[PDB]
């Protein structure tokens, strides 16, 4: 692995991040009554 | 329609003795009444019942 | 004796709050004063959340890259020397 | 929000009127089967799917259909 | 689960669970918009028949990996 | 003392009781004293006392059950946990005012008192309100968080 | 006021009614116009209190069919006594009990299947039974086949006497409704009486014919020259050269003297060194005061003689603040409703089976009981499934009175109405403390997996790492095991031997019982155990109290107690009755039950059985890996189900070959049982159509229309066929294990 | 004919019950029952337990429709006992739904129109299959 500080770096922008963005946004756009 | 005690056959697709005999009771005779024949069956349907009326063109084979 | 009525229409309902303290000030002015500049600029939720997902990104990114190498497990790498395969392959 | 329908078919036997536990279904003067009774759905802005009134029709097939449709507070029987 | 209990039970459940979150203190502050009700009866099928082939898929697929692998035949 | 058991209100046509639990003295007193019971008190001093005493509490069970709970970083990373699920709790009450509130919506709060005396709803179920709670909140938290880890691993008395 | 109440020959005895299949209910006498007929005919063919409505008829059908069931029990017995009598290696297994396999069973010799007839000791071949009839013959001083064959016609006898009295009481002589109903008299007659002149006799027997043969035969000495049972009667001399108490005569008992019985009626703790069972000279003093215990406590109610209790002044007269109107309105329920008695009967003797399975094990009332694992095992389970299965049918019968024999016109007493009146508390609570229950005792388990597979086993829950060791049982351990020094000063010693105190007792190599250890690993189970039956007791109860109505169906009462749905409608109600609910309790009755018999099962074969050897080193049969093993679920699933399950599966061509049968004949059962609890009716209904077609077209119609089985019968027949498929691959995998290797 | 009008009649006695009214009576609609009774009787009610209705009128507020039909229904049957039954919203608007036109859905009465009802047999409707690109379902026709 050339990097080897990339998966340190990604799995937790990936796995913790990610999830926890795309469901406030979805969680957002679901209770909502425009 | 057909006389009383005849042996007719039932066409209506949607019966459950399609295809199936059964005896006439006492057609009524009213001017205006849709289904007036009414037919008594020997084999209960799957809600339990063995009667039922129907008009005189969806219905015949002796 | 009679338990409905239009007018009041909330004694009918059950829209009572069964718990209510109508106290308006229970602190000190000087501690409340200096408890709402400073918690109040993080009103501004629009202003919050943006605030939240950045911090907490750059948190475990920063943690997460300049970690130690005693605490973490799959930082330390191995130490040791491979099982071989079962059938002659490594 | 369901969908009831009564066709051409009923003898009047109100049976399905009676069974109804929301009062959806009444009894209505239309000449033809014997005693110029048929039923009618005016209220089916508040069946359930309860489906009593099918278990009670005794016609060929059936004379009252209901149809499940959009689902609502009252249709879904909820009390909370 | 989803296969062999029906929906009235556990209607007849979420029906006393929002009696017991609506009757306490310092829980009612809090409040749902969508209605807790009951998974539908297709639906309860649906997710019982998922539940069913992800877990005969992966606890075969596991097996026959590990039992191979782990000999190489 | 007669029959401790009654019908809310006096009511009984509504789902509960007014057993010895729900309504009494010491209860309604201390129930009522509470800072989310308080009304009239502007939201914000509310959540800074309530994340204060949550941030304060949590510290323990991250401390002394963690995965670096036998090291010499044994308090530092049981603290930086508890920030974390506080600020993770102040992402999800943020979420729930923008989702569960409106800016043009006068109040969802009661208005009444227990007989029915016209009171004013409380001011924290407006949109600003939450806003203003999620704030103090976050605020009570941290400052929670960083004083019971300056208490435990920076001082004496061990417990 | 009390008085023989009798109608003379109310039902004329004839074969009239037995000719026309269906005759009790009306619905269905007419004739089978489907095929749903046969089969709820059989259905409620038993439900006396729906053919008819009057108590009277009810109460005398209830009374002929108990006679019957007696009698059916008698022909068991008599049975069981004459295969003891003519197919057993009882007296051959009585001159050396450590090395003759109990066996009272055997096959003919057809289609190879002899090889069933395994060598079991004695010159003998059959089957090994597992029933511990050998044991209770030989405390009850049987020693000779002769004495089996008189007993087996004894029960036949009994058998038919049963079967006259069931005739008569329905046919020549039945009683009417006012004579059932005297409760008093029946409790009085059944405490007094059956309980307390049975002890009585039991004890007798004992002291005089029980104790001195099986004392003799602890001597050492042959079952043959034994003097038989009557030397001890017609002589007191022959019997007090055991026990010289007797030569003094029954003097001491008339004088209040009888402190100088203590050679035949001790107080001794532990068991009999050489027999591994407890001191039959200390179960005869124990029946003799259980008799003039239950004799003095049959003096409580009121007959027509003057004195005594009433059990409707004892009722109201607890009635408290908080509760209401107390107890009134319930002597109303429990003598005009048979379903009321049937819900409390079941319970507690459920609760009763439970108990004894709990005690037997612990304190073994039989010669060479703890020895013989695989009895000791089964005695266990088959105990334990009758208990599970009763308190289940208790809670169906609270659901079928709460349905259709509740009335509030009279039932404004609120006892029972104040608990039908926070029902959505108690559920709601219930509810949480199941799910609080299940998390802190599965999580952990899961917690435990997944660190034993991350390579880090210092962060489980074992009992080297974080600790969960259950404290209130070790003292309550500790405090029964100094009981007989502080708390106990005549009673010799400690009531078991699994209390932590004393030691270890052998019965010529494998040990019998010891102080049985409790770490985390019994810590976890405790809690799955509770949370189990905390779950069990959810869905009853639920069923139970919304039996009547509830938010989604208001008029619930009406429709009845079994049926399928009312409607897809309200998103759908399938499975909304108490019928339903019994239906879903009857699987977390056999989670619970399956989990506390593999506990006994691992837990026994891991730290208490094995086999002893000289200078003290015992090696139990596993090794003690229950303590490291059971905490994560792969140990349960490698060392308990994958290690164990490796002498049924290869026991193909050997005397234990029925198992390996079973085995796979209960799990087909089991896997069968799916087919019903997936499906639905419609589908079968639409396919026996297409079936029909082509049976019409040959001219093979059915008069009798095939309709597929009803809602509710697909339901019945899935969960029986999964209880006797689960329930039976339990039975051949304990036994195919226990007999090898016990 | 005119719809009968609300009042402030008593309530049944009643000690209480965990099956009341919810939230959902002062955000949305809530229904109300009333009748005539000439005693006083033990009657079971919809929502666990039993109560003393009193003589004269009687009114009861409940949560759902289906449970002011089912307690009407025993009534006429076990008591006979008359009864009608209103919905309240939030803002006290009063509707008058059961005994619409005075006369129970059974019986039949003039004046009463039509409703869902088709003149052909059920077996007749077109299939979903002309039908599509076209939100006529199959028997709205
Ligand atoms: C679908 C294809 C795919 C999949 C399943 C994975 C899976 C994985 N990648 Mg990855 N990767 C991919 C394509 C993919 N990669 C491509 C094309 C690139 C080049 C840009 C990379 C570059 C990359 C790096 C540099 C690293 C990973 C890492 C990882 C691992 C951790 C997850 C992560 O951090 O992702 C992060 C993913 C990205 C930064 C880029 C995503 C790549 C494409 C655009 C995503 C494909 C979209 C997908 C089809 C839509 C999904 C829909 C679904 C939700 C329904 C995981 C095994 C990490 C690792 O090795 O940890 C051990 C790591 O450090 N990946
Ligand atoms: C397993 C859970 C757990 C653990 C390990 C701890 C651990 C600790 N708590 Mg704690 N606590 C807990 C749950 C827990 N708490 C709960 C549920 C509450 C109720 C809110 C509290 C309320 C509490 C207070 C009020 C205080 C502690 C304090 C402490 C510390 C000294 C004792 C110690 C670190 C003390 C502390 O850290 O003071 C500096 C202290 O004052 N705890
Ligand atoms: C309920 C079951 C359960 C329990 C008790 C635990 C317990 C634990 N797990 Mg764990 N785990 C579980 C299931 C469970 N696990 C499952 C199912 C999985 C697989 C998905 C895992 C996977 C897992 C991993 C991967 C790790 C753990 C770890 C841990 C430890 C630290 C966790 C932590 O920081 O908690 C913090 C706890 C809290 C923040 C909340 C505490 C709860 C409070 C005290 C409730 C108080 C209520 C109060 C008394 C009510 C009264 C109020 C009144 C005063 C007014 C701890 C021993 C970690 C470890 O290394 O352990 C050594 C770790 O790395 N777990
Ligand atoms: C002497 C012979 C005799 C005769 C001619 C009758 C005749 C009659 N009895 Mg009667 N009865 C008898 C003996 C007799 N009884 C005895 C000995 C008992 C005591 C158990 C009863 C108890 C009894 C009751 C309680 C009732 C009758 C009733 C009746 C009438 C209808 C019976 C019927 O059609 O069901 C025929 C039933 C059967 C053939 C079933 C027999 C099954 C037996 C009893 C149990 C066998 C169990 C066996 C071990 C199998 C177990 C499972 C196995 C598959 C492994 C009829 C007048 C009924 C009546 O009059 O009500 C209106 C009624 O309610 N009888
Ligand atoms: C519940 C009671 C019960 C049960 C399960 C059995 C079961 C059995 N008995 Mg049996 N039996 C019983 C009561 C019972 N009996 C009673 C009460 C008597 C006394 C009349 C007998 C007298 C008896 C004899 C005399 C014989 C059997 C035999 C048998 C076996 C073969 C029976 C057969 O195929 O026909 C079978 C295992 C036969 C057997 O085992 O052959 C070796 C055999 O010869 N039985
Ligand atoms: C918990 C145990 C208990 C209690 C509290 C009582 C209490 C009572 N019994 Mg009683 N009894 C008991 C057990 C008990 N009994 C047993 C086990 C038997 C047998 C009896 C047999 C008995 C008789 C025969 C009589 C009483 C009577 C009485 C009453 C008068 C006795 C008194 O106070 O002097 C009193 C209410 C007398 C009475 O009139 O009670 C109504 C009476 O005549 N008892
Ligand atoms: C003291 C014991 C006792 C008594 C007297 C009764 C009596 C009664 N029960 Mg009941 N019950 C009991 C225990 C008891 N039960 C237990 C322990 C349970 C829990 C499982 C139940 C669960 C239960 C339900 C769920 C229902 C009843 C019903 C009834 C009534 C009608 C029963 C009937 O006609 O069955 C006729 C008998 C049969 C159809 C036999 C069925 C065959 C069984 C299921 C299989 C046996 C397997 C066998 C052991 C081995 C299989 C292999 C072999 C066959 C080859 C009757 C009043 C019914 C009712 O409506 O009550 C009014 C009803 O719906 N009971
Ligand atoms: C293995 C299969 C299985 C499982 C796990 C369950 C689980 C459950 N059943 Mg159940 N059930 C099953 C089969 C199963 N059932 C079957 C086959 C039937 C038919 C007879 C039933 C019939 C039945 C009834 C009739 C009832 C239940 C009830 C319950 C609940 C009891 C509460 C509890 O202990 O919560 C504990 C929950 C667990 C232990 C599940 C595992 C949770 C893990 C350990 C935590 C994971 C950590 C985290 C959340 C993961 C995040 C993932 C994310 C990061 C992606 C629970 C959810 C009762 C109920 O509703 O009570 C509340 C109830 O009344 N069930
Ligand atoms: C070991 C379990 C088991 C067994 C022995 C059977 C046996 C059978 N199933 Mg079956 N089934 C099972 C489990 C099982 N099923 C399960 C779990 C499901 C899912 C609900 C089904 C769903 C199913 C369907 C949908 C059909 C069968 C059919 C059949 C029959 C096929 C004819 C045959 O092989 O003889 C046979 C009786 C077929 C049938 O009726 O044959 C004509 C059929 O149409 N089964
Ligand atoms: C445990 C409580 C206990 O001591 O009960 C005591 C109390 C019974 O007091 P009373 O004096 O009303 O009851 C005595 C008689 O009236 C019959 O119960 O029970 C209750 O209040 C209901 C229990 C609900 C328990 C909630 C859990």
């Amino acid at each position: 692995m050339t990097a080897s500080y990339l998966p340190s770096i990604f799995v937790p922008l990936i796995g913790l991040v990610f999830p926890a963005i795309t469901m406030a946004s979805l969680f957002i756009y679901i209770e909502q009554d425009e | 329609g057909p006389k009383r005690g005849s042996i007719v056959k039932v066409l209506r697709r949607e019966s459950y003795w399609f295809n199936d005999t059964g005896k006439v009771v006492a057609v009524d005779q009213a001017p205006g009444v849709r289904y007036p024949v009414v037919v008594r069956f020997d084999k209960v349907n799957y809600a339990g019942v063995s009667t039922n009326n129907y008009s005189p063109d969806e219905l015949e084979a002796a | 004796s009679v338990y409905f009525d239009l007018g009041e229409i909330d004694n009918t309902t059950g829209n009572w709050d069964l718990y209510g303290n109508d106290d308006p000030n229970r602190y000190n002015g000087f501690q409340n004063k200096f408890f709402e500049t400073f918690a109040g600029a993080f009103t501004k939720r629009g202003l919050l959340l943006k605030f939240l997902v950045l911090g907490g990104a750059t948190t475990i990114g920063y943690l997460g890259s300049t970690s130690s190498p005693d605490l973490l497990a799959i930082k330390n790498g191995p130490k040791q020397v491979p099982v071989m395969g079962p059938r002659g392959r490594k | 929000a369901h969908s009831v329908k009564i066709y051409d078919t009923c003898i009047g036997c109100t049976q399905c009127v009676r069974a109804c536990p929301t009062d959806v279904l009444e009894m209505v003067p239309w000449d033809g089967c014997k005693a110029s009774q048929i039923a009618s759905a005016p209220r089916t802005e508040d069946c359930v799917g309860c489906k009593r009134c099918e278990s009670a029709c005794p016609t060929d097939f059936l004379s009252v259909r209901v149809y499940l449709g959009a689902e609502t507070t009252r249709s879904m029987g909820l009390a909370y | 689960m989803f296969l062999i209990s029906w929906r009235g039970y556990w209607q007849e459940l979420i029906e006393t669970l929002a009696w017991a979150h609506e009757r306490t203190p310092l829980a009612n502050l809090v409040r749902w918009k969508d209605k807790p009700v009951a998974l539908s009866i297709v639906q309860a099928r649906l997710v019982g028949l998922a539940h069913f082939s992800v877990g005969y898929i992966f606890t075969y697929a596991a097996f026959l990996i590990a039992s191979t692998s782990g000999k190489f035949g | 003392k007669y029959q401790v058991i009654e019908p809310l209100n006096g009511d009984p046509f509504i789902g509960g009781f007014e057993t010895p639990v729900t309504s009494s003295p010491l209860i309604a007193w201390y129930l009522s004293n509470l800072p989310a019971y308080r009304t009239a008190v502007a939201p914000l001093l509310r959540g800074v006392e309530i994340g204060l005493a949550h941030g304060y509490l949590l510290v323990g069970p991250f401390v002394l059950t963690g995965p670096l709970r036998n090291s010499a970083v044994r308090g530092e990373a049981g603290s930086l946990a508890a920030a974390g699920l506080v600020t993770i709790l102040t992402m999800c009450l943020t979420i729930y005012g923008i989702a569960s509130f409106k800016e043009g919506e006068p109040s969802k709060a009661p208005s009444l008192t227990l007989t029915g005396r016209q009171k004013d709803a409380d001011k924290l179920q407006t949109a600003e309100g939450w806003a203003s709670f999620t704030g103090g909140w976050f605020f009570g938290g941290l400052s929670g968080v960083a004083w019971a880890y300056i208490l435990l691993y920076v001082l004496n008395l061990p417990y | 006021e009390v008085k023989i109440m009798v109608e003379k020959d109310p039902v004329k005895t004839s074969f009239e009614k037995w000719a026309k299949p269906g005759h009790f209910s009306r619905t269905l006498a007419k004739g089978p116009n489907t095929t749903t007929w046969i089969w709820n005919l059989h259905a409620d063919a038993h439900d006396f209190d729906s053919h008819t409505n009057d108590l009277e008829e009810i109460s005398r059908k209830v009374f002929s069919a108990h006679f019957g069931q007696l009698a059916v029990i008698f022909i068991w017995l008599s049975g069981m006594y004459f295969h003891g009598a003519r197919f057993s290696n009882y007296e051959a297994w009585l001159s050396d009990p450590t090395h003759i396999k109990p066996s009272a069973q055997v096959v003919w010799p057809i289609v190879g299947q002899k090889i069933l007839n395994g060598d079991v000791g004695g010159g003998f071949q059959g089957i090994q039974i597992t029933s511990g009839f050998f044991q209770l013959w030989r405390a009850s001083g049987i020693t000779s086949e002769l004495q089996l064959y008189t007993t087996a016609i004894g029960g036949l006898i009994f058998a038919a006497l049963m079967l006259f009295a069931g005739w008569f009481h329905y046919h020549k002589a039945a009683p009417k409704l006012a004579w059932f109903q005297n409760v008093e008299s029946m409790l009085n007659h059944h405490l007094a009486g059956l309980l307390g002149l049975g002890s009585l006799a039991w004890a007798g027997h004992q002291v005089h014919v029980s104790l001195p043969i099986n004392r003799l035969l602890d001597a050492g000495v042959d079952p043959k020259e034994i003097p038989l049972p009557h030397e001890f009667i017609l002589n007191r001399d022959l019997l007090a050269q055991l026990y010289p108490s007797f030569s003094k005569g029954l003097t001491p008992f008339f004088t209040l003297n009888w402190s100088e019985y203590s050679d035949f009626l001790t107080f001794r703790g532990g068991l009999n060194p050489v027999t591994g069972g407890l001191w039959l000279t200390d179960t005869a003093h124990h029946h003799l005061a259980i008799a003039v215990l239950f004799l003095v406590a049959g003096h409580m109610y009121r007959t027509n003689f003057g004195i005594g209790h009433s059990m409707k002044e004892i009722l109201e007269a607890h009635k408290g603040p908080f509760t209401g109107e107390g107890h009134k309105g319930l002597y109303e329920i429990l003598t005009t409703s048979w379903h009321a008695q049937l819900a409390i009967n079941l319970a507690m003797l459920g609760s009763l089976t439970i108990i004894v399975a709990h005690h037997m094990y612990a304190m073994p009332p039989y010669p060479y009981l703890a020895t013989d694992y695989a009895t000791q095992l089964s005695l266990f389970t088959h105990h334990m499934w009758i208990g599970g299965f009763l308190v289940v049918g208790a809670a169906a019968h609270a659901a079928i009175f709460m349905v259709r024999d509740y009335d509030p016109t009279t039932q404004y007493n609120n006892l029972l109405d104040r608990v039908l009146r926070h029902r959505d508390a108690i559920i709601s609570h219930l509810n949480w403390v199941c799910i609080f229950l299940g998390f802190h005792s599965f999580g952990l388990y899961i917690h435990n997996d997944t660190m034993s597979a991350l390579g880090r086993p210092q962060d489980m829950f074992s009992d080297t790492a974080i600790q969960l060791q259950p404290v209130f049982a070790q003292w309550i351990q500790n405090t029964h095991a100094l009981a007989p020094s502080l708390t106990a000063p005549n009673a010799t010693a400690s009531t078991s031997l699994t209390w932590g105190g004393g030691d270890l007792v052998a019965v010529g190599g494998k040990v019998a019982l010891l102080p049985i250890p409790l770490g985390t690993a019994d810590f976890l189970v405790h809690h799955i155990h509770a949370f189990t039956i905390h779950v069990t007791v959810l869905i009853l109860l639920k069923g139970v109290l919304f039996a009547r109505s509830s938010r989604l169906i208001p008029d619930k009462a009406n429709l009845g107690f079994r049926f399928p749905c009312d409607g897809p409608g309200r998103g759908g109600t399938c499975q909304v009755s108490a019928w339903d609910h019994v239906f879903l309790g009857l699987f977390w009755m056999y989670n619970a039950i399956s989990v506390v018999i593999f506990h006994f099962s691992w837990k026994m074969q891991s730290d208490v059985w094995g086999s002893i050897s000289d200078q003290g080193v015992v090696t139990h049969i596993t090794g003690g890996n229950f303590a490291q093993s059971s905490i994560t679920i792969n140990g349960w699933l490698r060392d308990f189900l994958w290690a164990q399950a490796s002498q049924v599966i290869q026991s193909y061509g050997s005397s234990l070959s029925a198992y390996g049968l079973l085995f796979l004949g209960a799990h087909f059962v089991w896997a069968f049982s799916l087919m019903f609890l997936f499906s639905g009716r419609g589908y079968w209904q639409e396919l026996i159509e297409s079936i029909v077609w082509a049976h019409n077209k040959l001219k093979v119609a059915p008069a009798i229309q095939p309709r597929a089985l009803s809602i509710v019968q697909g339901r019945a027949v899935g969960v029986a066929h999964y209880l006797l498929g689960g329930i039976a691959t339990t039975w051949a995998f304990f036994l195919a294990r226990i007999i090898s290797v016990g | 004919t005119p719809p009968t009008l609300n009042a402030d009649t008593p309530a049944p006695i009643f000690g209480g019950s965990t099956g009341g009214l919810l939230r959902k009576a002062q955000v949305e609609e809530f229904y109300v029952i009333t009748w005539e009774s000439p005693k006083e009787q033990i009657f079971e009610m919809p929502t666990g337990g039993a109560a003393i209705m009193r003589s004269g009128p009687n009114l009861l507020k409940l949560a759902r429709k289906e449970q002011c039909l089912a307690l009407g229904a025993r009534l006429r049957t076990k008591f006979k006992i008359q009864y009608q039954f209103y919905r309240v919203f939030p803002n006290g608007e009063v509707q008058y739904l059961h005994p619409k036109d005075g006369v129970y859905p059974e019986k039949v009465n003039a004046g009463r129109s039509p409703v869902g009802v088709n003149n052909r047999s059920i077996g007749k409707n077109a299939n979903p299959a002309e039908l599509k690109f076209a939100h006529k379902q199959a028997y709205d026709l």
